[PDB]
């Protein structure tokens, strides 16, 4: 007899106020009784549970279910009731890792703990909290009462123990072996190393033993998993990584669900698979409730799918995290609100991929999304590989400069530089910060009748030029932004624009290259056309001379 | 060595909050740091059946290389129940922001000392990271009074008192003031009489059993208040008068006598915006008047202690920053403007963040208490960036103005 070290118990409470499930034993087959009798007498053979008395007045209903109707039938308690009446413990499977965050080994194994596992007891003030009963046969007999004396399967506090006490015990044996690496997810183990082969097996082994000095008994033969290994949707092998294949379905009918899973799919490969894009079929998603309703692919969708299914045509790499090189996150943007990007060390080699799409706003700009997706790709890579990746980007330094030294935001991207990839993103316009000399000067306004949805948008100006227009079916808002459209139509290259508008300068002030509206994109697509553009604003109703409240009042 | 008894509020829960991302050398820094507050019993490892967390970080104070411990306990200092200590509220000493100077000095190692109420800890609880989540994060907990956290000043209070006595009494001139972790000493001398003073009361602390030998200098004599000024020109075009007239219209929404009419009478007509346009006598006069109202200050401005501080804070490009503080719209208690190029030359965020500290530490000062500041900035930026350019021990409550501000050019 060589003594094992207890494993130190980890005190739990019920939720305050609160107290333990009473559920009323379900009846059963003669069966399924027979069968559980067995099965809680040989795991009361090896301590996982114990017979109690009547005073506990505690019951958990048992169930049994056969395996794949084998000769043998398996143990389901529904612990439902205790899991909502049981504390909340601090869940360590918080994140998983990412495997482009991972460094190369030479050697990677797995070590499967099924058996630790039970090694792991339950606080003993909790375990009368965890008691069912096995229904004799006939109910001539009282039933036979047990609890469990170690973490039952499917209790809401196994997952945390189980791990806490593994780490605690991995905890001196990683210290002292600083040339291997190890990982822990559910019941497996995983350990890595560039040690020469056998140098790796027998660390390996001394782990083995390490776990038995605890009294948890590991495989003794060898185990049947090896590299590659399957793993959370991703393929891994030593030297490299991919996701588990992607193949789009090919079908005439889609309907929402096949759409949901489409984006699932796709939101899934496109960590890897670069350049995916997302935006019509996700389009066509929006507002549909029903699962079962039949949603026509728009043309815009099918040859986006076509090049889907032409970027899933031969599989790519991602490769693993090394250190001693740079970080590096390449942007492009794909249009309509769409940015794609590659991070990399080396060239070609990608670490991974990665996609991001605009907030939804009623305006927006290229620059702004740009600066959006690189704080995503910043705080992502802080997460991975804890560190700020390089980035390079599709803007000049010039317009970056105008950008930020001119927005009423305070802004800022981490270290860049330009790489000529078109699109290019760029300013369309600039706003002049002084009145214009020699340019005419167009005092616009637009009003509406709230009542009748008639309005007027209109300009008179300095040099005797003077328009309305009549408006139906028209807002406020919308009259003084045609107000503004107008006076730019019908001047010059340069000119000065009066408005008592908060809102038009409200809008125009956020420079947006696109909109919901085709009226603001129209006036963009003048303001484009512009040489030099002076906009200034007056307040409203105050008898500004020249601003002219009379002709669009009517 | 007996500890004081702390709860929380009534149906308030202990915080549970996520940890944000750290960098490499951030994480590094915290293991080296809790390592050695481990050995020395300041924090303790628990398991699994501590719920509750709190998140941390790490920075670097004014003009020093060694990292620091940042515990950001906003969400459990607002769940922790108002604590009113045998202090009865502290009469917060108007005589500070009345002295020609300020020094700050940091206290927090004296905190250490304290024992924490052994059934509060597990509200304490905070989670070093791993990198790419390849290790559990590491968990501890406090068995002192923890520097951030509300209820620290508030215990420690008492005995600072006691620490404080002979020197209170040996300088009847100097006002001393606590917020949070920091000390504050008013004094109406000379800088070099300060930074000698200062010394000696380091020593003071460092004798009574308590980095504190640093020190910030501020000037609230010195300080930034600003009124409401109007250009002086021999011509004006229609452009001037315009943007005058939209300012003025802005101002009467806070001085009563504002009138605007005589100088809108000039615009008449639709005149080009280059044109110059010759004042009239009513229009001087109607202007002059103007001028005569804005010099006075607001009428009937009052703080509230109850109420909460309120700061906006705009960017004016080349570095400059404008700020106001208030609690009513256009009642202004205090207003200013921060050009400093420290280190942010090229950086909006770093400008920014150096702003928002300065600001925060000004209503310590002022008022004892910071205020909920709106920033110019996209939230996404902000609470990527602004971790690494925070010096100071609190923080402060933000949001963020999405829509750009008419009236950022009328505070320049
Ligand atoms: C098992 O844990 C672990 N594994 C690896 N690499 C590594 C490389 C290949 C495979 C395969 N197949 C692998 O598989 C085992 C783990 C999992 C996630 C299935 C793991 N690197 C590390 O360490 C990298 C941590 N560094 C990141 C940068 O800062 C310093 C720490 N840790």
């Amino acid at each position: 007899m060589v003594p094992i070290s207890p494993i130190e118990t980890v005190p739990v409470k019920l939720k305050p106020g609160m107290d333990g499930p009473k559920v009323k034993q379900w009846p059963l087959t003669e069966e399924k009784i027979k069968a559980l009798v067995e099965i809680c007498t040989e795991m009361e053979k090896e301590g996982k549970i114990s017979k109690i008395g009547p005073e506990n007045p505690y019951n958990t209903p048992v169930f049994a279910i056969k395996k794949k109707d084998s000769t043998k039938w398996r143990k389901l308690v529904d612990f439902r009731e205790l899991n909502k009446r049981t504390q909340d413990f601090w869940e360590v499977q918080l994140g998983i890792p990412h495997p482009a965050g991972l460094k190369k080994k030479k050697s990677v194994t797995v070590l499967d703990v099924g058996d630790a596992y039970f090694s792991v007891p339950l606080d003993e003030d909790f375990r009368k909290y965890t008691a069912f009963t096995i229904p004799s046969i006939n109910n001539e007999t009282p039933g036979i009462r047990y609890q469990y004396n170690v973490l039952p399967q499917g209790w809401k506090g196994s997952p945390a123990i189980f791990q806490s006490s593994m780490t605690k015990i991995l905890e001196p044996f990683a210290a002292q072996n600083p040339d291997i690496v190890i990982y822990q997810y559910m019941d497996d183990l995983y350990v890595g190393s560039d040690l020469e082969i056998g140098q790796h097996r027998t660390k390996i082994e001394e782990l083995r033993q390490h776990l038995l000095r605890w009294g948890l008994t590991t495989p003794d033969k060898k185990h049947q998993k090896e590299p590659p290994f399957l793993w959370m949707g991703y393929e891994l092998h030593p030297d490299k990584w991919t996701v588990q294949p992607i193949v789009l379905p090919e079908k005439d009918s889609w309907t929402v669900n096949d759409i949901q899973k489409l984006v699932g799919k796709l939101n899934w490969a496109s960590q890897i698979y670069p350049g995916i894009k997302v935006r019509q079929l996700s389009k066509l998603l929006r507002g549909t409730k029903a699962l079962t309703e039949v949603i026509p692919l728009t043309e815009e969708a099918e040859l986006e799918l076509a090049e889907n299914r032409e970027i899933l045509k031969e599989p790519v790499h991602g490769v693993y995290y090394d250190p001693s090189k740079d970080l590096i996150a390449e942007i492009q943007k794909q249009g309509q609100g769409q940015w794609t990007y590659q991070i990399y060390q080396e060239p070609f080699k990608n670490l991974k991929t990665g996609k991001y799409a605009r907030m939804r706003g009623a305006h927006t700009n290229d620059v702004k999304q740009l600066t959006e997706a690189v704080q995503k790709i910043t705080t992502e890579s802080i997460v991975i590989w804890g560190k700020t990746p390089k980035f390079k980007l599709p803007i000049q330094k010039e317009t970056w400069e105008t950008w930020w030294t001119e927005y009423w935001q305070a802004t800022w991207i981490p270290e860049w530089e330009f790489v000529n990839t078109p699109p290019l993103v760029k300013l369309w316009y600039q706003l002049e910060k002084e009145p214009i000399v020699g340019a005419e000067t167009f005092y616009v306004d637009g009003a509406a009748n709230r009542e009748t949805k008639l309005g007027k948008a209109g300009y008179v100006t300095n040099k005797g030029r003077q328009k309305v227009v009549p408006l139906t079916n028209t807002t406020n808002q919308k009259t003084e932004l045609q107000a503004i459209y107008l006076a730019l139509q019908d001047s010059g290259l340069e000119v000065n624009i009066v408005t008592d508008s908060q809102y038009a300068l409200g809008i125009i002030q956020a420079q947006p290259d696109k909109s919901e509206s085709e009226l603001v994109n129209q006036i963009i697509e003048q303001l484009i056309k512009k040489e030099k553009v002076y906009l200034a604003w007056v307040p409203a109703h105050k008898g500004i001379g020249g601003n002219e409240q009379v002709d669009k009042l009517v | 060595i007996e500890t004081v008894p702390v709860k929380l509020k009534p149906g308030m829960d202990g915080p549970k909050v996520k940890q944000w991302p750290l960098t490499e050398e951030k994480i590094k820094a915290l293991v080296e740091i809790c390592t050695e507050m481990e050995k020395e019993g300041k924090i303790s490892k628990i398991g699994p059946e501590n719920p509750y967390n709190t998140p941390v970080f790490a920075i670097k104070k004014k003009d020093s290389t060694k990292w620091r411990k940042l515990v950001d306990f906003r969400e459990l200092n607002k769940r922790t129940q108002d604590f009113w200590e045998v202090q009865l509220g502290i009469p917060h000493p108007a005589g500070l922001k009345k002295k020609k100077s300020v020094t700050v000095l940091d206290v927090g190692d004296a905190y250490f000392s304290v024992p924490l109420d052994e059934d509060f800890r597990k509200y304490t609880a905070f989670t070093i990271p791993s990198i790419n989540n390849e290790t559990p994060g590491i968990r501890y907990q406090y068995n002192v009074l923890p520097q951030g956290w509300k209820g620290s000043p508030a215990i420690f209070q008492s005995s600072m008192t006691k620490i404080l006595e002979p020197f209170k009494k040996q300088n009847p001139d100097i006002v001393i003031y606590q917020y949070m972790d920091d000390l504050y000493v008013g004094s109406d001398l000379e800088i070099g009489q300060h930074r000698t003073k200062i010394e000696e009361l380091r020593q003071h602390l460092l004798r009574w059993g308590l980095f504190l030998w640093m020190g910030y200098e501020l000037h609230p004599d010195k300080w930034t208040v600003q009124p409401i000024v109007l250009p002086e020109k021999d011509s004006w075009t229609v452009n001037d008068i315009q943007k005058l007239v939209g300012k003025l219209n802005w101002a009467s929404q806070i001085y009563p006598g504002i009138k605007v009419r005589q100088l809108s009478k000039l615009l008449r007509g639709t005149k080009a915006l280059t044109e110059v346009i010759p004042l009239t006598e009513e229009a001087e006069l109607e202007l002059a008047e103007n001028r005569e109202i804005l010099k006075e200050p607001v009428h009937g401005v009052y703080y509230d202690p109850s109420k909460d501080l309120i700061a906006e804070i705009q960017k004016q490009g080349q570095g400059q920053w404008t700020y106001q503080i208030y609690q009513e719209p256009f009642k202004n208690l205090k207003t200013g403007k921060y050009a400093r190029m420290r280190g942010a030359h090229t950086n909006d965020v770093k400008q920014l963040t150096e702003a928002v500290q300065k600001i925060t530490t000004e209503s310590i000062v002022i008022w004892g208490k910071t205020p909920k500041f709106k920033l110019p900035i996209q939230k996404e930026t902000w609470e990527t960036w602004w971790t690494e350019y925070w010096q100071a021990t609190w923080i402060p409550e933000w949001e963020f103005v999405n829509t750009p501000p008419l009236v950022k050019l009328w505070y320049q």
